[PDB]
């Protein structure tokens, strides 16, 4: 229940979650890449970091 | 399953193997004035770096821009209705399609079009060749033939290329920029590079599913081509999002079994870039024209 809630069931995010759960080592590079592409998303991620991370690591089929 | 989206994933995944064949690529170098595209790319490269504000380098990217241009201008032609064989004039489209005779089937034409001349009472034949080796000779058609042949051509020059299938009946190409560490929209057919919102914002197209296909991967690239992801979602009513994802993963994982470790690692590092863009929808742009 946060600004980032709307990403939860987006297709491209569901795919992002499957990849990040199966490639934890890619988290820093993700955070970094989001920082380039989407400065405002990186910031909202920072305001509410644990929420975002819980979204990313929630399993999806 | 029986959904047509999934049935096209598999033809297209199959179909796209044909470009990687150095036999066909050879045949597609016979056609291409590289020496000149590649040398006009360097001359535009040397001067661009005088205004070094221009960041990146771009190089095989300048060549990419010459590749599109050449294709549009010297190589491929656009077919509206083909001209009459007999009298050379205007023809009109008959909705009852011609049955493909035999040679036409051999070179991959399932649908053949009746371009009727009223003056001559002559049916002219516009075959719709799937086979890119035939298109090197026919050198014409619409977006299918143009994307299909232009993708063989990218591969022919050692480019990382995808065939990109839009559900609403347009197709094009994606080309990897080592330079920019990203995939690039290429529409030879419309002479455009790296303007993905051409279709939705330029054309008012109501998009749904856009799937890219290469020797390495299948990727749902929909989100590159839109800034109205909610509306796109509403039209994604053909298949479960789970089932589509499941099926592309299945296909990538099966068809990556025969790739290298480091290669597979390069791929997962790129896919992060794409995926970040797909969650980074642009702000809805007069000229997707000019
Ligand atoms: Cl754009
Ligand atoms: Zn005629
Ligand atoms: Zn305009």
């Amino acid at each position: 229940g946060h600004p980032l809630e709307f990403l939860r069931n987006q297709p491209q995010f569901q795919q992002m979650r499957q990849i990040i759960q199966q490639n934890p080592s890619l988290l820093p590079a993700l955070l970094q890449q989001i920082g380039r592409e989407n400065p405002q998303l990186l910031q909202q991620i920072s305001q509410h970091q644990e929420h975002f991370i819980q979204m990313l690591n929630e399993p999806v089929g | 399953g029986d959904s047509t989206i999934l049935k096209v994933l598999q033809s297209n995944i199959q179909h796209v193997q044909l470009y990687e064949n150095p036999v066909l690529q050879e045949k597609a170098l016979t056609c291409i004035p590289v020496s000149e595209l590649k040398r006009k790319a360097q001359e535009k490269l040397f001067r661009a770096r005088k205004l070094d504000k221009g960041t990146n380098v771009s190089d095989e990217d300048f060549l990419l821009l010459e590749l599109l241009h050449w294709f549009k201008e010297e190589f491929f032609r656009w077919v509206n209705n083909i001209v009459c064989s007999k009298c050379g004039g205007e023809t009109r489209s008959r909705d009852e399609a011609l049955l493909p005779n035999d040679d036409e089937l051999k070179w991959g034409a399932k649908n053949v079009e009746n371009h009727y001349c009223d003056a001559c009472q002559l049916s002219n034949r516009f075959p719709r060749y799937n086979n890119p080796e035939k298109l090197l000779e026919t050198r014409c058609g619409r977006c299918g033939e143009w994307a299909n042949c232009f993708t063989l051509c990218c591969r022919a020059l050692g480019f990382e290329a995808r065939y990109v299938w839009d559900y609403t009946d347009h197709v094009w190409t994606e080309v990897y920029s080592p330079s920019q560490q990203r995939w690039l929209h290429c529409d030879a057919c419309e002479d455009v590079c790296d303007k993905p919102l051409l279709y939705e914002i330029g054309w008012g197209k109501k998009l749904s599913y856009i799937i890219a296909f290469s020797k390495d991967e299948v990727v749902d690239v929909t989100w590159r081509y839109s800034c109205k992801h909610d509306e796109v979602m509403s039209r994604r009513t053909k298949v479960k999002e789970e089932l589509l994802r499941e099926t592309i993963n299945g296909l990538n994982k099966q068809r990556q079994l025969s790739l290298s470790e480091s290669r597979r690692k390069e791929l997962l590092q790129r896919i992060i870039v794409e995926l970040v863009e797909f969650i980074s929808p642009k702000t809805p742009h007069h000229h997707h024209h000019h």
